[PDB]
């Protein structure tokens, strides 16, 4: 029976919860990478005395966070947890094929570890960019090891991908048109869109890397008249779809968070909601340069990428101020995850007033590969994802388990993880204006104060991860069962009561048309 | 051109016979009148060819996947 | 007991054992590579080929044997397939802009020019263009035998659906032999390069098609599908079209215009 | 069928909070400290 | 003719950041005018506006490599 | 080069970079209205127990809340596309000068007139000279002649780099293949540093660049003495 | 050949309560269990494989 | 043309099947169709069949509302729409 | 939302328990790894 459940699952409720399990193990792995980071960096000199290795731990501190920790728990858990339930679906479109997304992020990540631990692990980043990737530079299996974990990943994000797209287009009530569908559900589907449409990019892009190391091609060996820029550009073409599929998820819940702890029954402004995810969908396939603007770029290139780029907040602003028009003459709710919801939309809004100040390709050729960009991206991808994530796992854990958190111990966490990311990363922005490289074992000592503060502020959250893990203990271990929840008429995933039965949906519900 | 009324099983097995077939014939034709083998070009170990940054993990390292000694030059020339 | 037409399947292994075979191939893969060794790759393909076998298998059983396929869950076998269609599209998308950005500015170590120095392209208008021809008249065969079967005809059927699958054979065994002709290789720097990978996953494109074709006659042989079910078949239809449209544009790009 | 309801649409155990308190401290713990470890491993290669 | 060469004018030719080809064609140009010259019996000074152009651009080991390419018969460039 | 406890851009050292100081502030000037408005209507709408939870038409504001925007950008990307137009603009170089970068230290020829080249490698630590700055002398620095526009090419012979001085506004990748141009034209004589700014492996952060920029006269003779 | 569909409906619907991997009988059991065992065995050797090249020799 | 290749009348089965039989005689009992609403007044309320005792209402209570109003209805009286009072009857088993 | 009382009360001091226990998991394998890092350059 065990077995049958929780390794041949075709149910979106076991597999959502797999991914949560899967994704909460993986942040660990990723924090720990992000501590020896900043314990390198937290006083001048070498800590580790050995450069490769820091530069490993780099690299994998972004694909555990990216690959392991935000894609499953965003996509995997809370969208196979929750889609279903807010279409009134009886499962994904295909159920059995979804037990396989899941299953292939274990092989995933076990191969990303044996990237580190053979050899001298891959030291290059995590845009893995010719020829430092390349069998010259990093000969020997590592980052060939690297290259399969993506693309291990890449086939079950494709894969859910279409099965979410399929499930979301096909599944619903048959009166249920898609602008009756709650906006998490939206951004999963655009989200899925993007996956389907960027990864197969990716993956030729790292094919070609796989065969320049392996089979004695010469994409990006000018040697062979190949050029290491065209791996840049297909994999920012992906990447740059990439952060948005990170953090659109994450808009879907703050808007569910942010609607449900107001007292209202429906965001502000549902149609502009709608069609400021689908423009960020669209205008994410054009402006993917942006990364690249030190490149040797053309002039003309480099004003079109500024400005398309620029168009992007415009759909953005929609969201933050539809949010707040949200809270507006909201009966509050100071529950903790009201409180995410409300960090959520102060870091991601400091994050991307940053990003527009390095959409000036001008600034950015001053910018570009310094702690300024690291900041940008800590703000408004890395802490927005992880804000949206607490606040949807608080939010949703009765749902999940049918136990209650302690609101106190819950509220003491996030105002300790919100002291800690600031501290950790709005120094960086100083450090980056005033010159400081990413990707650095060690700084020249004028940066010593705000490395030094940066590293502190890192351990802050260390104490903040320990406290949600003894959070989450203590709410098994006493067993407050769920009785009532509020504003059930317009949160349908809450109808069928917490836990929800194994099936739900085996009597569809019923929506006429009048 | 011409029928445009109903395409069904009949006009598309038409088409088979009648079009697509027929012209696989007549570039089978074009194709097996000019085969025949062509001279192979003096030898230069220019540097863009015979890439070798790794051994190939099959044969010695040094012989491409579909090998044939008598077009496919190794870095060192034409094999004997 | 259910009240809605959509499927709910019976707990199964093949996404673990479909997993498992992922990591033995890329394992594989990379003891090959790096370890002079073939052993987990073997395992690894072997996994894989059952995995497939078993999954498709017991989707044949759930649909004509228990009936499971309501025109609700085919609707979205046919979103799932093209949708499937298009993340492939999108692979080979990377593989063009890979083929134009090296030939639109051929760099110094090639000439300067492209075709580079010392490579001879083949003729487009020798096999290449038989190529053409063979793919183009497998879709009008293919069409000839989706239309046989919604006629009710098993007999041209099967005719026209053994003829699309000998003309698939046809253009792999006329591109096995091109490979072996070709005085240029995949280490021929950009040029071997871009044509071998993309020609090479166009060619895996064209066994996986002739594949499911050939699945879909057997099928049709055992009296699986009916003259307005046959959801294997149609995918199969579109999935050829697909890789004859992907040999178009390669014919085009790598072959015409890049000779 | 399977076990519904709080405590049973989960793939590890929360009868006793001691033992859970055990489970919880090695799953959570084991992703933490692997990279501390795989950090040791290579520096013990040198 | 035009002496008092500081370095390389800027070419219309070549207006972008990417210069790599500027340094190729004048490396071009001044060994096809060296041939030109060097056979019809003339003076390879005609050539010499080229010769600076290139060594002013040209990365030494670039311009290295395709002397010892042209020696060995492998420049794959035409002159 | 940085100073303790910088928050700020370093002092620009050349045209262009005050040009991106001052267009800096403007877009700072904008990022802290928006900023505070931001944080000034979050806060009034979190803190009244007066509600208003029937439904609110959305259609009037919005417009506010896209045109609005929409100026805001078009008032930063002014001043931002002529910045970019302003710093491709022709300027005549009186001299080039190419950098190759090498697994870990750059390399310097200044081939207009002399065959001059030389590697340049980050002074360690152990060796530096009393008030020299840790991780950023060269033992050969990239001596210039101040006030005169300069062509650097920049590429590199193994994996990529990239060539940046932060004072002077440039950053330029070095790239295996590829000769990349910049220019560079400095109001001062002085010492003006920068660092590898492309992942290059286990010594990128130990690979900096130092320009010595100088009268012409002894840029001349330097040269001379370096060949 | 002949139409046996119906015959294969049958067994495919018999109320057993078998799982439709195993439906068809022993043989499934036994391609399964081959399968099965390929998975794990291979999995494990692959965890061997690691551990020997994550050393120098 | 010839024969030989089955129909669905001859050839499909389990619930394929038993959705075409049900379509035949313009039945829906696996709800694929949108159930048209009725005036929706306590004497002409909207009929919700159930093969149990409580079954899910979705109200999109004007056209073209992007919220829908989602509460059980339970055997017995009529229950209303908490949103817009339109009255619907559970018609069970 | 409102729950039942808890079914298994965790008490002030198991709670200082599972804290504790949870912390120790966390610091004590990272700790003798970076209290040893000498040992390994
Ligand atoms: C034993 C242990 C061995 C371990 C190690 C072995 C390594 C093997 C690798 C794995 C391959 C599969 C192994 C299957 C072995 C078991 C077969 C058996 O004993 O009896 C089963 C079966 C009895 O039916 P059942 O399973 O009880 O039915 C439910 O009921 P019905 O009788 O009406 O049945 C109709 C039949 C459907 O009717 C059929 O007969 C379908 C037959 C499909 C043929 C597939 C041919 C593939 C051919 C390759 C051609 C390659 C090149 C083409 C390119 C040219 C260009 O439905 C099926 O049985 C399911 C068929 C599977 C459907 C999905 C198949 C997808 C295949 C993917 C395999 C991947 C390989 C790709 C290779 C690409 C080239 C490198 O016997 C058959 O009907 C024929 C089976 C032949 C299998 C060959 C597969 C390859
Ligand atoms: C954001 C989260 C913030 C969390 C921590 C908050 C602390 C920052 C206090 C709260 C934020 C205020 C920023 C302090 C910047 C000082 C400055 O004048 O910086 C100038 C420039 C460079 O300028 C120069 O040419 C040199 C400046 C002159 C030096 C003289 C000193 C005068 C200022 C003293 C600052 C001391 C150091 C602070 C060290 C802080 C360490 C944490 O630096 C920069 O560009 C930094 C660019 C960061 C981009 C931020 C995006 C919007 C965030 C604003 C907060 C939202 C609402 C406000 C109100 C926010 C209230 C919550
Ligand atoms: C969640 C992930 C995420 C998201 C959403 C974003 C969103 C944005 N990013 Fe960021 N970005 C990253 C993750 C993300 N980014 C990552 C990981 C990198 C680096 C990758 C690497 O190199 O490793 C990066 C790098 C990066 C760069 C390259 C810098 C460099 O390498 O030198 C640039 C350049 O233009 C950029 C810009 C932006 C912009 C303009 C947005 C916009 O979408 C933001 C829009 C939001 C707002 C603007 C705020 C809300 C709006 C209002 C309150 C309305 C009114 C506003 C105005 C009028 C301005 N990003
Ligand atoms: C989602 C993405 C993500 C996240 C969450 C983080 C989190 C953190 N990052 Fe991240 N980081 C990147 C993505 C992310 N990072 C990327 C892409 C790079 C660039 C790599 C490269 O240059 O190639 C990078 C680089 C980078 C650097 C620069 C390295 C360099 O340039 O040399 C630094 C430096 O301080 C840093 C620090 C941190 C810290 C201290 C944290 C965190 O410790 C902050 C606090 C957050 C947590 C503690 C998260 C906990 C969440 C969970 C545990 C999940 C729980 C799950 C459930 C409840 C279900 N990161
Ligand atoms: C005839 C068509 C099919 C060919 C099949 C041969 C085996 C290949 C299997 C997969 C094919 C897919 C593309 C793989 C890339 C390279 C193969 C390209 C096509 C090919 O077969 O290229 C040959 C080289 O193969 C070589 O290197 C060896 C290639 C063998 C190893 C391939 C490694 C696998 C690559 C990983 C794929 C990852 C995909 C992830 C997607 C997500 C060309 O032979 P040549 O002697 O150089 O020149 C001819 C000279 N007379
Ligand atoms: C370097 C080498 C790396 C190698 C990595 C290899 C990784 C994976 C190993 C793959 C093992 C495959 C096993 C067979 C999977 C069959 C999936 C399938 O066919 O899934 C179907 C849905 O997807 C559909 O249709 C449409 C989708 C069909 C997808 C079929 C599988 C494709 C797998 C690879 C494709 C990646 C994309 C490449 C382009 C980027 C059916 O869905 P189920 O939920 O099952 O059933 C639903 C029931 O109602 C059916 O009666
Ligand atoms: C929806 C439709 C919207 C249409 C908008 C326009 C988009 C399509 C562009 C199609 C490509 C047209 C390119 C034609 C002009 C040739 C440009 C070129 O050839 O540029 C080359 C790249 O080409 C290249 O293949 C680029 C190859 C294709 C790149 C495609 C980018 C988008 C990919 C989408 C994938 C899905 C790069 O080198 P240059 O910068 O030239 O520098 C040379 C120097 O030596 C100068 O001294
Ligand atoms: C090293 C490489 C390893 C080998 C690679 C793969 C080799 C060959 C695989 C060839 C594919 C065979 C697919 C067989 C599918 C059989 C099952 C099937 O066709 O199932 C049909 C449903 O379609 C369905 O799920 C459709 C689902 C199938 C989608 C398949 C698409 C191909 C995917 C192949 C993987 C590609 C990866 C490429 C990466 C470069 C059943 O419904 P019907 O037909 O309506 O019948 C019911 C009627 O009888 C009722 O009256
Ligand atoms: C169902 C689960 C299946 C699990 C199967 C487990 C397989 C266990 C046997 C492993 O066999 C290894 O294969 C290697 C292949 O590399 C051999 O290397 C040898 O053979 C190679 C091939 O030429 C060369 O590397 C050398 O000759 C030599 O070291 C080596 O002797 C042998 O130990
Ligand atoms: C970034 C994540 C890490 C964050 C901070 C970790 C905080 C430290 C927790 C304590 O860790 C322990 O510290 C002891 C020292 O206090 C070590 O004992 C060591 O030192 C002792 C005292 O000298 C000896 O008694 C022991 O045998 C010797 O192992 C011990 O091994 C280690 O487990
Ligand atoms: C027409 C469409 C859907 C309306 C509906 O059917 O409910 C609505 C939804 C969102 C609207 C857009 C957003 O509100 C954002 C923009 C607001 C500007 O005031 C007009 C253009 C603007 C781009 C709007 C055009 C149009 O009214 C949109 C696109
Ligand atoms: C035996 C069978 C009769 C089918 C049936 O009604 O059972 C017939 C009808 C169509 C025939 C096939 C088609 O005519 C196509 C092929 C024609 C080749 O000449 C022989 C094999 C070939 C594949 C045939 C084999 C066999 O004779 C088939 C399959
Ligand atoms: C952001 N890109
Ligand atoms: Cu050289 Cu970084
Ligand atoms: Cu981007
Ligand atoms: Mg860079
Ligand atoms: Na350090
Ligand atoms: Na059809
Ligand atoms: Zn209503």
């Amino acid at each position: 029976m065990f077995i049958n459940r929780w390794l041949f699952s075709t149910n979106h409720k076991d597999i959502g919860t797999l991914y949560l399990l899967f994704g909460a193990w993986a942040g660990m792995v990723g924090t720990a990478l992000s501590l020896l980071i900043r314990a390198e960096l937290g006083q001048p000199g070498t800590l580790l005395g050995d450069d490769q290795i820091y530069n490993v731990v780099v690299t994998a501190h972004a694909f555990v966070m990216i690959f392991f920790m935000v894609m499953p728990i965003m996509i995997g858990g809370f969208g196979n947890w929750l889609v279903p339930l807010m279409i009134g679906a009886p499962d994904m479109a295909f159920p059995r094929m979804n037990n396989m997304s899941f299953w292939l992020l274990p092989p995933s990540f076990l191969l990303l570890l044996a990237s580190s631990m053979v050899e001298a692990g891959a030291g290059t980043g995590w845009t893995v960019y010719p020829p430092l990737a390349g069998n010259l530079a990093h000969a020997g299996a590592s980052v060939d090891l690297t290259i399969f974990s993506l693309h291990l990943a890449g086939v079950s994000s494709i894969l859910g991908a279409i099965n979410f797209i399929t499930t979301i287009i096909n599944m619903k009530p048959p009166a249920m048109s898609q602008y009756q569908t709650p906006l998490f559900v939206w951004s999963v589907m655009i989200t899925a869109v993007l996956l389907l449409l960027s990864l197969p990019v990716l993956a030729a892009g790292i094919t070609m890397l796989l065969t320049d190391r392996n089979l004695n091609t010469t994409f990006f060996d000018p040697a062979g008249g190949g050029d290491p820029i065209l791996y840049q550009h297909l994999f920012w073409f992906f990447g740059h779809p990439e952060v948005y599929i990170l953090i659109l998820p994450g808009f879907g819940m703050i808007s569910h968070i942010v609607t449900y702890y107001s007292g209202k029954k429906e965001p502000f402004g549902y149609m502009g909601m709608v069609w400021a995810m689908m423009s960020i969908g669209f205008l994410g396939f054009i402006v993917w340069a942006h990364h690249m603007f030190t490149v040797g770029m053309d002039v003309d290139t480099r004003a079109y990428f500024t400005s398309a780029t620029m168009i992007i907040a415009i759909p953005t602003g929609v969201k933050v101020f539809s949010w707040l028009a949200t809270l507006h003459g909201g009966n509050i709710k100071w529950s903790p995850a009201m409180m995410w919801a409300l960090g959520f939309i102060f870091l991601f809004t400091v994050g991307g007033l940053t990003g527009i100040v390095l959409a000036n390709s001008s600034l950015d050729i001053v910018l570009h590969d310094t702690y300024y960009v690291v900041a940008h991206f800590h703000y408004v991808l890395s802490m927005g994802a992880v804000f949206a994530i607490m606040g949807g796992f608080v939010h949703w854990f009765p749902l999940f388990s049918g136990y209650t958190l302690n609101d106190t111990w819950a509220k003491i966490h996030f105002a300790i993880m919100f002291v800690g990311v600031n501290m950790t990363f709005f120094p960086q922005h100083f450090l980056g204006l005033s010159g400081m490289p990413r990707r650095y074992s060690d700084y020249p000592d004028a940066y010593t104060m705000w490395n030094t503060i940066s590293s502190m502020g890192s351990f802050i959250s260390l104490t903040a991860v320990m406290l949600m893990v003894f959070i989450i203990w203590e709410a098994f271990a006493s067993k407050r069962e769920v009785l009532t929840v509020d504003l059930t008429t317009t949160n349908l995933e809450w109808l069928n009561g917490c836990p929800p039965p194994y099936h739900t949906f085996e009597e569809p519900t019923y929506v006429n048309l009048k | 051109k011409g029928d445009h009324g109903g395409t069904g099983a009949r006009t598309w097995r038409f088409l088979t016979f009648g079009l697509a077939l027929p012209s696989v014939a007549l570039c089978t034709l074009n194709s097996w009148l000019h085969s025949g083998h062509r001279e192979r070009p003096a030898f230069i170990p220019y540097h863009h060819l015979r890439i070798r940054t790794k051994p190939f993990s099959w044969g010695d390292g040094n012989h491409t996947f579909f090998h044939n000694p008598r077009v496919n030059p190794l870095p060192t020339g034409y094999e004997k | 007991h259910q009240t809605h037409a959509y499927h709910m399947v019976n707990p199964s292994p093949w996404p673990l054992t479909g997993a498992l075979s992922a990591l033995l191939m890329t394992s594989g893969l990379t003891m090959w590579f790096h370890f002079n060794s073939m052993t987990l790759l073997m395992i690894g393909l072997t996994t894989n080929m059952l995995t497939m076998y078993q999954w498709w298998r017991d989707v044949i059983r759930e649909s004509t044997f228990q009936g499971h396929h309501t025109p609700a869950v085919q609707k979205g076998l046919r979103y799932g397939m093209i949708l499937f269609i298009i993340s492939e599209v999108l692979f080979f998308t990377g593989f063009f802009w890979a083929f134009y950005h090296s030939s639109l500015a051929p760099t110094p170590e090639l000439g300067g020019c492209w075709p580079p120095t010392g490579i001879h392209p083949l003729n487009p208008l020798e096999v290449p263009l038989l190529n053409t021809s063979v793919l183009l008249a497998s879709g009008v065969s293919i069409t000839w035998a989706h239309h046989s079967l919604m006629e009710g005809d098993r007999k041209h059927m099967l005719q026209a659906l053994f003829i699309t699958i000998t003309l698939g054979v046809y253009f792999t065994l006329l591109q096995a032999s091109e490979y072996y002709e070709a005085p240029f290789t995949i280490s021929d720097g950009v040029y071997g390069s871009t044509f071998f990978v993309a020609t090479g996953f166009h060619g895996l494109h064209v066994i996986i098609g002739s594949t499911f074709l050939i699945v879909c006659f057997f099928r049709q042989l055992k009296f699986h599908f009916t003259s307005n079910h046959h959801f294997g078949f149609e995918a199969a239809a579109w999935y050829w079209h697909f890789v004859d449209v992907v040999w178009l544009f390669l014919y085009v790009s790598i072959y015409w215009w890049g000779s | 069928h399977y076990e519904e309801g709080p405590g049973k649409n989960i793939p590890f155990s929360v009868e006793n909070k001691w033992r859970l308190l055990a489970m919880m401290t090695l799953f959570f713990g084991s992703g933490f400290a692997a990279p501390f470890f795989i950090v040791r491993h290579q520096l013990l290669k040198k | 003719k035009i002496k008092n060469y500081q370095t390389a004018p800027f070419d219309s030719r070549f207006p972008n950041q990417n210069q790599t080809r500027n340094c190729w064609q004048n490396y071009l140009d001044f060994h096809r005018c060296e041939k030109a010259m060097t056979a019809k019996g003339g003076d390879v000074s005609v050539c010499e506006w080229y010769r600076r152009v290139y060594k002013s651009l040209c990365p030494i080991s670039w311009v290295s490599t395709w002397d010892d390419r042209r020696a060995e018969g492998t420049f794959p460039g035409k002159i | 080069m940085a100073y303790p406890m910088q928050l700020g851009f370093q002092d620009a050292t050349s045209p262009i970079m005050e040009e991106l100081l001052h267009f800096h502030d403007h877009t700072l000037m904008i990022v802290f209205l928006i900023s505070s408005l931001v944080l000034y209507i979050i806060s009034l709408m979190l803190t009244t127990k007066l509600t208003h939870t029937s439904t609110m038409d959305a259609q009037e504001v919005e417009t506010i809340w896209t045109i609005l925007p929409a100026i805001i950008l078009i008032l930063i990307a002014l001043p931002s596309l002529r910045i970019l137009y302003m710093m491709d603009e022709i300027n005549n170089p009186s001299l080039t000068v190419k950098t190759m970068g090498h697994q870990w230290y750059w390399s310097y020829e200044y081939t207009d007139y002399e065959d001059l080249s030389f590697d340049s490698y980050m002074i360690p630590t152990s060796e530096l000279k009393p008030g020299e700055l840790r991780l950023l002398e060269v033992d050969n620095r990239v001596v210039l002649p101040m006030e005169m526009t300069i062509r650097m090419l920049v590429s590199s012979e193994d994996v990529l780099h990239s060539w940046a001085v932060p004072s002077l506004g440039l950053k330029t990748d070095a790239i295996p293949g590829r000769l990349n141009q910049t220019t560079l034209m400095s109001s001062r004589p002085g010492l003006y540093y920068g660092q590898c700014s492309e992942i290059c492996g286990s010594n990128h952060s130990f690979m900096p660049i130092v320009l010595e920029l100088v009268p012409l006269k002894y840029f001349e003779k330097w040269s001379a003495s370096m060949l | 050949f002949e139409n046996r569909v119906a015959e294969k409906q049958k067994l495919f619907q018999e109320d057993n309560g078998l799982p439709v991997h195993l439906k068809g009988g022993a043989t499934d059991n036994i391609l399964y269990r081959v399968t099965m065992t390929l998975c794990l065995g291979g999995t494990l050797y692959s965890l061997y494989c690691l551990g020997w090249a994550s050393f120098p020799h | 043309s010839g024969g030989g290749v089955p129909t669905d009348e001859e050839q499909a089965t389990g619930l394929e099947r038993e959705v075409m039989l049900a379509a035949r005689k313009g039945q829906d009992p696996y709800n694929i169709l949108a159930p048209k609403a009725t005036s929706g007044t306590k004497e002409d309320p909207n009929l919700v069949p159930s093969i149990t005792n409580k079954r899910i209402v979705g109200c999109i209570c004007e056209e073209d509302n992007s919220t829908v109003i989602w509460f059980w209805l339970h055997k017995g009286e009529a229950q209303r729409c908490p949103s817009c009072g339109t009255h619907y009857k559970l018609v069970p088993h | 939302i409102t729950a039942k009382p808890a079914k298994t009360p965790t008490s002030p001091k198991e709670q200082a328990i599972g804290l504790s226990v949870t912390f120790l998991s966390f610091l004590l394998p990272a700790g003798w790894v970076l209290y040893h890092l000498d040992n390994y350059k």
